[PDB]
């Protein structure tokens, strides 16, 4: 879930690329992939699909 | 007419540049107006098939 | 970067989603596994492997 990530750490950038953030909830999660890496705030704009 | 229809009926398989050739996929994966410009290219292609 | 698929594998992650008890001979909306429709349920002959 991902309401219960609000209060651990204010998230300043929520976009969800081919699904809507709102329908996470009333959907079934498959194979989720955890894929982090820390990079330069002015790189953050080129990672897009 | 056979040959007609199973033509007729099986188009409602195809995509036509939308993301599913199911309209109750889309309306289940997407939201707002992105749904909407699938919804249109699925409009076109079984109107004039 | 969270990265899932769907509609691809049989459900085991999902989310905070009620689930109903089944319904049988009724005319229905259903959802199965996010599989969302219109229809009527019944028992099948169907030798699925």
């Amino acid at each position: 879930d991902y309401s219960v990530l609000y209060n651990s750490a204010s998230f300043s950038t929520f976009k969800c690329y081919g699904v809507s953030p709102t329908k996470l909830n009333d959907l079934c999660f498959t194979n989720v992939y955890a894929d982090s890496f820390v990079i330069r705030g002015d790189e953050v704009r080129q990672i897009a699909p | 007419n056979a040959q007609a229809l199973n033509t007729l009926v099986k188009q409602l398989s195809s995509n036509f540049g939308a993301i599913s050739s199911v309209l109750n996929d889309i309306l289940s994966r997407l939201d707002p107006p992105e749904a909407e410009v699938q919804i249109d290219r699925l409009i076109t292609g079984r109107l004039q098939s | 970067v969270l990265s899932f698929e769907l509609l691809h594998a049989p459900a085991t992650v999902c989310g905070p989603k009620k689930s109903t008890n089944l319904v049988k001979n009724k005319c229905v909306n259903f959802n199965f596994n996010g599989l969302t429709g219109t229809g009527v349920l019944t028992e099948s002959n169907k030798k699925f492997l």
